[PDB]
């Protein structure tokens, strides 16, 4: 079917600027205790999420260079390892991985 | 094109006497030839449009609309003049006074339907345009009360007269 | 209608639908931690967790094996379920996974979560923390818990 | 080497000079007028004089000065450009001035209204020696290491620390 | 007459702020250096006895102001409407804090004040309201607590439920007017000239006095009730959400001259409890604590 008449402006405004269109105040926003930048609550702050998976990012690269192929997963567990520290007595008979710099502060 | 939003940065007062109110500072900025639709920046411009500065920025952060990292990267501009160049204090007692979508300038172009039919399909851009004002922001004005109801009710009565008489 | 439907529809039919999820869980298998818009993870989770049980059953369960074979495609990973994974979470009756809410897709605006397996080499994930315990309210909290318990 | 050029200079009347010209230069400043200011003041000079002073009000003024002007050293360039021989001569001036800076919105932002504070100040001259139009005028201030620090702005402000990228440290 | 005892007291306060702020040669540039995990190496250069916490604050964002109760200056307890002295390192403390010990110390202080202000102002003329002091107490203990001489007249007088309920309203139209709470730090002999009408407060100052090497003490003033504070204060009266004032208690030896002292619960905006677990709070805050 086709529309009989134009539509005016304020007909329209009513339509358009009800507060059902409207965009909504979120109140659920709060300071990251740990970074100080703005997360939501009930997810994770976008800031420290990023620095995680830039960490967990550079693991996984030196994961694939011992590795070195793939279908090669080994059958032990993985431990991770940074400059000046050593394994444990509990550590050994585990896949160890090297760094080349200082263990995170947030990373324990 | 006008560019009127711009200049008005320019404007120079003269100093005040001692015996005046502290004036506001006051910034215009604005952001051209934005593509995106501008009906569709209003809604984001309408959301914003009496909140602090930090408040509409955070507002803006979770904001999922694609215009809505444009505007926030107007505010921040703005924030950082405001503090350089445009003298003020703190950049935390700010607070948006206007904004505003404009349509930019639109493109034309071709799109075709079945037959030999065809339609011309607009590449939409727009301006967005803001105000900011040194100062806490003002105080949202209260619900009309049923007392003040009464008393404006009173006053119309009163203002009655015996018309078309002498 | 549709009360007390439990599966949600996913690919392009149920045989896609297990595929998709076939794959996430290959995925997390693998690495240990992986972000997927939020329903899937959601609806992979639990298949996760039902793998560790199949894994716990061991090597020399013939019907575990067959199961292990068509849910992970790598089979380099099925040694390590059978030899990893199982011997990780032997105390433990359940509760092998962990997912999380984190901020949306940027292309597509979909609502996204990461899910991992617990006790993996990983840098941790920043987690709800709920506050301290010498907080205003909590020590008033604490107040009330002393009267009762001294009241008796 | 300025003499043979001119041969109508001389070193006892021009601190006088160099005094009521340095007083004009800070008057066109005041009143915001350039065109007098160009016939005053060096190419190098103006940019330095008048970056900060757009759209914003200057109120100077000159009060009695302490120690007379004299000049200091006199020194000539030796033909490192074509057609061009320039000449700087440096004056010591030692006067209180008084001056204010308003804001954009006329909010007084430096200095004070009306009450003068004691300034030394050290003053470069240039002339065109080969230029039959060429003439005398302000070309910039030497800042002594031992000065004191200008006196203290209205307003309080922050420096921002360095901003992080997730994958960094604070020092 | 109270009255006119209350605005004179003002005009002494105000005379000697005045002074304070007058011996200060223009302004002179310290630099603050922020020490907190957030944002760091921020350094503020702020005037010498005329910035505040409040001001390095809202440099930095709204969220500082809203969520920023004290303030550490080289790591002391520092109120965040007090004017500072010197170049130091700057952190701000919150409620949902790690250790929030001394952040809750000058919360419950603080109320104590609001409450005693209230007390003083509920009763008419005719009969005598003398303020004591408030004592430290914990908050792991039930309540926060003003001590009351009241009037041999009301020697009989125990307050009502209703009464109570009166008191509680009167304490929320002060959170309302959301008064902000401005400190002076003195030495002993002006402020004996504010207080040298109630003996109780004239030994407690001399009690603060004498425990400094300094004579340095400190007055908490909410807009126009002034009162002898042992630490500090939180910034505005707005911060409290709730408050009740629970009980009036009296003292068992007290056959010279009859202490009463008040009873009261409160919780800040940040930190608000549901209906029920608030009721089950005042329900403690009712027994006597000591
Ligand atoms: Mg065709
Ligand atoms: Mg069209
Ligand atoms: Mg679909
Ligand atoms: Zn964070």
């Amino acid at each position: 079917a086709a529309p009989k008449n134009r539509r005016t402006i304020e007909v329209n405004r009513c339509r358009r600027r009800n507060p059902q269109k409207l965009i909504k105040v979120k109140n659920n926003i709060d300071v990251c205790p740990e970074c100080g930048h703005l997360k939501q609550k009930h997810v994770l702050c976008a800031y420290c999420y990023e620095k995680v998976c830039k960490e967990t990012a550079e693991i996984r690269r030196q994961i694939g260079k011992q590795e070195g192929g793939p279908f090669k997963a080994p059958t032990i567990e993985t431990v991770v390892l940074y400059t000046g520290e050593t394994p444990s007595e509990q550590d050994q008979g585990k896949r160890i991985i090297e760094r080349d710099r200082k263990r995170p502060s947030w990373f324990t | 094109i006008s560019r009127k939003w711009e200049k008005k940065n320019k404007i120079v007062y003269p100093p005040q006497l001692p015996g005046e109110p502290r004036r506001p500072a006051e910034i215009y900025h604005c952001r051209r030839q934005i593509k995106y639709s501008k009906d569709k920046m209003w809604y984001l411009a309408k959301l914003i449009r009496g909140m602090s500065i930090d408040q509409a920025l955070a507002q803006l952060e979770f904001n999922d609309k694609k215009g809505a990292k444009i505007i926030k990267e107007v505010l921040l501009e703005a924030q950082d003049m405001a503090v350089r160049d445009h003298n003020v204090e703190f950049r935390s007692n700010l607070y948006i006074a206007e904004s505003t979508s404009g349509r930019g300038q639109c493109l034309k172009r071709i799109r075709y339907h079945g037959r030999g039919r065809f339609g011309i399909m607009e590449k939409v851009y727009c301006h967005y345009f803001v105000k900011l004002v040194e100062g806490p922001p003002p105080p949202p004005e209260p619900p009309k009360t049923a007392v003040a109801h009464a008393k404006e009710y009173i006053q119309q009565l009163r203002s009655r007269t015996i018309v078309h008489t002498l | 209608i549709s009360h007390g439907r439990v599966f949600r529809r996913m690919g392009l039919g149920p045989e896609s639908r297990i595929h998709l999820l076939r794959n996430l869980l290959t995925g997390l298998v693998r690495h240990e931690r992986i972000e997927a818009p939020w329903a899937r993870v959601d609806e992979m989770r639990g298949y996760a967790e039902k793998l560790i049980d199949y894994g716990k059953l061991g090597d020399t369960n013939e019907r575990a094996m067959r199961m292990a074979d068509f849910w992970l495609t790598e089979k380099d990973l099925i040694p390590k379920l059978f030899q990893v994974l199982a011997p990780r979470y032997k105390d433990q009756t359940g509760g092998y996974t962990r997912m999380l809410q984190i901020p949306n897709r940027s292309l597509d605006r979909a609502k996204m979560a990461v899910i991992e397996y617990k006790g993996n080499c990983l840098p941790p994930l920043p987690l709800p923390r709920r506050d301290s315990h010498l907080t205003l309210l909590n020590q008033l909290l604490q107040g009330l818990r002393q009267d009762l318990r001294q009241s008796q | 080497r300025i003499k043979d050029y001119d041969a109508n200079f001389k070193i006892k009347d021009f601190p006088e000079k160099a005094k009521d010209i340095f007083i004009e230069a800070h008057l066109c400043l005041n009143n915001s007028d350039h065109d007098r200011l160009h016939t005053l003041v060096t190419e190098h000079c103006f940019p330095d004089m008048t970056w900060d002073i757009k759209y914003k009000t200057v109120r100077w003024s000159f009060v009695e000065s302490l120690e007379p002007s004299h000049v200091v050293q006199v020194r000539c360039s030796s033909m490192m450009n074509q057609g061009n021989v320039y000449g700087q001569i440096t004056v010591r001036m030692h006067t209180r001035q008084t001056l204010a800076i308003y804001d954009r919105f006329g909010r007084l932002m430096y200095g004070q209204e009306d009450v003068p504070k004691d300034v030394l100040e050290y003053v470069v001259f240039e002339k065109q020696l080969t230029n039959p139009y060429g003439s005398w005028r302000m070309h910039t201030k030497i800042v002594p290491p031992w000065a004191p620090p200008k006196q203290p702005i209205l307003k309080t402000v922050m420096i921002p620390g360095p901003q992080l990228k997730p994958e960094e440290e604070y020092e | 007459s109270p009255t006119e005892l209350t605005e004179m007291r003002n005009d002494l306060f105000n005379k000697e702020k005045a002074r304070q702020l007058s011996l200060t040669p223009r302004t002179e540039k310290i630099e603050v250096k922020h020490v907190g995990k957030t944002d760091p190496g921020t350094v503020f250069v702020m005037n010498k006895n005329i910035s505040t916490p409040y001001s390095c604050a809202m440099h930095l964002s709204e969220w500082y102001c809203r969520k920023s109760i004290l303030a550490l200056v080289d790591g002391q307890p520092w109120d965040m409407y007090k004017p500072l002295t010197k170049s130091c390192e700057i952190k701000f403390l919150t409620f949902k804090d790690c250790d929030p010990g001394e952040v809750n110390k000058a919360y419950w202080r603080s109320c104590a004040m609001m409450m005693g202000c209230v007390i003083e102002r509920a009763f008419k003329d005719e009969y005598m309201v003398n303020l004591v002091r408030a004592p430290e107490v914990p908050v792991i203990s039930g309540a926060f607590c003003y001590d009351v001489v009241l009037d041999s007249k009301l020697d009989e007088w125990m307050p009502t439920k209703e009464n109570l309920r009166s008191f509680t309203k009167d304490a929320h139209a002060l959170i309302y007017k959301d008064l902000p709470f401005e400190t002076l730090e003195v030495e002993a002999k002006v402020a004996l000239e504010i207080f040298q009408h109630s003996k109780y407060k004239v030994d407690f100052i001399e009690e603060k006095a004498s425990q400094n090497p300094e004579r340095i003490v400190k007055l908490h003033r909410i807009g126009d009730f002034i009162d002898v504070s042992e630490g500090p204060l939180i910034p505005r009266t707005s911060i409290c959400f709730q408050y009740e004032v629970s009980a009036v208690h009296n003292l068992q030896p007290t056959q010279p001259s009859l202490i009463r002292r008040f009873q009261g619960v409160s919780l800040p905006v940040h930190l608000r409890a549901h209906f029920t677990i608030w009721d089950k709070l005042l329900e403690r805050s009712r027994k006597m604590v000591t």
